[PDB]
């Protein structure tokens, strides 16, 4: 049960958010090896951010999956997500952070996994 | 101008052009020959953006020097006889790396088009893809060439 | 987009009405003149007319549509000397069949203003064909593809 | 006001109700899909030939003696350099030659022949001569049979 | 380097002004025998005018070209311009003035001709 | 076929423009000896103007008649027009210009004269 | 010093947020065995979210407590939180995520614990 | 008593119009050898113009002085005016027309000169 | 490549956010021993929060750096950040949380570190 | 856009950011305090010389060959009749005399010398000639040392 | 544009009042502290106070101002321990001279709230000098240049 | 909020009421007039040092033990490359050296020393050490005598 938070300084509409949504689904199924219906995605557009001494368009993606990650999976996920934000939001690669975390416990449908 | 330009060649034949996404899809209800409703067209659009998501997944080819591979929608066939079903036609343009690209594209399309699962329009979708080889740096080349849609028009 | 028109040819226009669930082919065959805004508007006025004929013969929008079905197939405009329009209608459904044909004919005359000057100063006329198919059949629809084969 | 439609990715039919024109947009040489720029270029060509017609004389009035000059199709070469070939029909013996001369010169200025267009395009045109009675009932600038070559 | 001023009592949009622009180009090249890229055109729409005892739609066109005009050229230009305004603006022929002037000197690109 | 352009720094309404219209008609018939129905008049109110080192209310009138003018006619026209603008627009006499021009050719109803 | 973030796709007012606030307080004191005055709660309503192939009302709760959690505590907390969001926000149980984290360090009043 | 009309496709404010006003004054006194208080200047901003196959920023200046102009004066005026419009309005030199006319008669203060 | 999230209940303008930005830069370079151009900062003002039984002005800061933290570094960062929010936002020290996390992986410019 | 400041009642420094000018407003003869009218008059003089600059040639472009003509200070006589003396520096042998002559004539028209201004003032001007390399890095129309006489 | 303040130094401020036709120098000499917004607002409050003193002695805004003239030259603020302000005022105008000085002194005490807590919780005081010049003289003004030489 | 003023074309005094700061903007090396960019650059340096002050400790509260670090002046080199020299005074033996070290490091990050600023500028700073009683009545971060060097 992975969770993907997307923080962007640029405004996001229905088209952009839907695009990133399907992307994260494919990444979850193909790379993470998890069901694409079980991944939760949140989008935080128009977020006041500051990076590299400027308030220029910048993105920060948070990936959290229980049980950790595979050997070559984080490298793959980072590449795809960065490329996804680059094409969709127009944010350059050198202004995109992708952080990976692992929760101690995760709950769904009133029960833990 | 308008973002999307639909048109009815026949009751069961619809041509959809997407200028913003740079896509062209043929909407056809072949099995029954029923007239394409608003829901059918909206379903077709939902499939285009799905494959659009598959394309950017395999790599952003909107940039200069698109090494590929290219994956584009050719047509969408709707089964309307008993249960709502949709067959998507996709062309993959690009030996070991070719098999890898085909594998990645196949897996991406399954997730994007929700194959063998109920879609948002209560539809069970499936896809068929063909492999084509052409020079990406060639002047006489485009993801949605005329001859590519010869099978559905 | 309630109505989706498109030009296959200057004298050939396909009109799809999503709200009313109708499809009509607009063709000026006799002369081959280009269909203007008035010609299309005339076609739309004929579609809603037969739509009125359909509900008159019975509300088939409900479940278990026993029929009969009466739908527009095409509208042919004579543009040579005097403004004239020939509407093509398909009736889908032995004594009751003749009664259905009679009622549909009478309804179409009033609805399409046959042999009278229309709102667009047009003298209208209609021709209809009788078709028989199972209403409960899965492979059946008022506006099937093969039904428009004569005009496309 | 304008009704475009895609018969094919490289085949577009454009109907202009206000100007009373019909133009076929086709990218035959390459078969590329007609983009927004290609269609906008075609529209710019229609109004250009429209200007050529009114230049030769206002035939919108009653008793149009002619001559009639109308766009039939616009073929775009998109392989290496942006190029467009416009197809025009001239409807109208010495006066016929004079009309052809006047129509040709007007089209050169209007369509920017052999010069870079607003869309950075080098345009060229080809025209055919047709003769029919203007007072005839079975006649129109944009008859059905006139577009048979491109459809 | 001819200059064409167009005064009209009727409102002008993009379509009307563009049409008259191409017209003036053809007239300049075919009739006046001058480059169509060197002719300057101005349009004055919604101009409060009074002519023939009425404030009805009425047009006044000003043509100014250095070196004068040809023998049969002014008659040709007037015929075309009048027909042009009639079809485009809807102004009747009997309410269209076409005046011709000739400047002593003309400057372009910082230099005279 | 004379043409009279009226440039003013003061706003002009229906009443003022109609008054000047009738004035120019009488001037055309009585002084210029031309039909008052054949004179075209344009009015350009609220025009950003600058004269005598100030942007005070100021008017400039342009008179254009083919074939030139009579000996004592321009003096008469100037006196009447200046007095006309002064009373109607309230613009002082020392801030009213009246220029006279003569076109090489003039077109009307699709033909020249 | 636990921290509870509440992400919801449904709008939250004073009543709903206050209810969830008291809930987290009871959970902190009774279950987590920590002072209810030391738990910080943030609410992010009207958040653009996507889960199970739909943008339907969906919630994501983040629980972060230093020193880890008890043996049977996470199962209890998840059960209570899910029922809380379900009754208050109207979000179904099968669309509620409850994630648990443990920070390396935590600061309060200018000092760490 | 010279008259200078300034037609521009770009908007003109108080600063721009005042600058061009003083310029024409200096040109009138230094080059034309006429009193700067006797030159009338009109400004027509936001004028719909078309030149060189584009509606790009373009200017047209009309200079009208009775008695004609000096030998080398028009060349000087054109150079200064073009440079004036270029700096103030930002319009390139290759899109600036300067036309010169000479009226048969000119009226001021109710009398001709 | 550290990431600093700032949650505040008080509204933040250009002055406050810029100040906190420079603060985080100095902390990153002097204390954390990391490049100040590589630290990403997000600001979430007007955030609905509840702490210590009140909705009074309260701040929550999240610090995330790969590879963990130094021995005496977290104590220093907490002191500075709390003091920073206190002076800038006016939020008392006893209502400021500073949490520290360490990601398993971090991505930048399309590649991981 | 403009930043005025009072060093003294009769001493005012005016900076124009948009026009890139700096003028010193001083009422030396009497020592009266500069009113709103006095400042407004000074601004009217700055734009006048600004007009003189663009008249002599647009030096806002790259490679400003010159000559440069800038306002240094404005001295107002307020004793009996309203009078203003403007101080202008012309920066640039026969061509130098020609430039000085053209600048002098231009300033007379722009500043309304010996004539009643808009503020009912009789204006006059005095100019000094300076020579420096336009392509030099250490050079500017409004250098610090240039205002040493009035500060 | 009504008031034009400017900082020559942190403890030196020049304030010009165009509407009231006044010029006051705000200076914190004793300590050299930077003049805050409150300090400036206090100075403005003192200008209008002496302005009230001027019109009290007679409206000299009219033509033929026989006098006497009383204008603010400077305001010195003591900021060491307690908030205190020393105002510098010039009275321009033998028995009548003493009478004018007496009336001006008494008026200033009430207007400037001498030896009392001001609106800014300040104890204010004033010092005045007597000058004699022709009011009808061309080379004369209430706020001449040379008059502010002591504070500039 | 901010009160700028021109003592000279190359001399500007900037007072910040809200932050309680005073900075002198001077372009000494060249004597060029301070433009809008120069002033905006100066403000950016004040808030940087303001950030340095609160970093070393919030002295806005009562009983400010120190140390105090305030901007005195900003000198801009404008000859060939855009450069800025910031002048800072540190008011406060081992602890004194420690405070000086922390202040030095903080200023490097805040003022972007030896790096390209937001205005494409290479900045540098110089600091002086002063010792006075914080509890003394006759003491302030921005005292008069402290600005004697630049005025």
């Amino acid at each position: 049960m992975p969770v993907i938070q997307t923080f962007v300084s640029t405004p996001l509409d229905h088209h952009k958010r839907l695009l990133l949504a399907i992307i994260y689904r494919i990444v979850t199924r193909v790379v993470l090896g998890k069901p694409e219906d079980l991944v939760m995605m949140t989008f935080h557009d128009s977020t006041p951010m500051h990076f590299f001494g400027s308030t220029d368009p910048v993105a920060c993606v948070r990936v959290e999956a229980l049980g950790g990650y595979g050997p070559s999976e984080p490298e793959k996920v980072t590449s795809i997500v960065t490329a996804a934000i680059t094409a969709v939001c127009g944010i350059v690669a050198d202004r995109i952070f992708v952080l990976y975390f692992s929760p101690l416990h995760c709950g769904w449908n009133g029960t833990n996994f | 101008m308008e973002s999307v330009n639909t048109s009815f060649l026949s009751p069961s034949l619809v041509t959809i052009r997407d200028f913003d996404n740079g896509q062209f899809a043929v909407l056809r209800i072949g099995r029954t020959g029923f007239p394409a409703d608003k829901g059918d067209i909206d379903l077709c659009l939902d499939k285009m953006i799905g494959v659009r998501a598959a394309q950017i997944f395999l790599g952003d080819d909107t940039e200069d020097g698109f090494k590929g591979p290219h994956i584009r929608i050719r047509c969408v066939d709707i089964d309307d006889k008993h249960t709502y079903n949709a067959m998507v036609y996709v062309d993959l343009i690009v030996e070991v790396e070719r098999e890898t690209a085909e594998e990645e594209a196949k897996l991406a399309l399954r997730v994007a088009l929700q194959v063998d699962i109920a879609d948002e329009h209560s539809c069970v979708t499936q896809f068929e893809m063909k492999l084509r080889e052409e020079l990406l740096s060639s002047d006489s080349f485009h993801p949605d060439k005329d001859e590519y849609y010869k099978d559905f028009l």
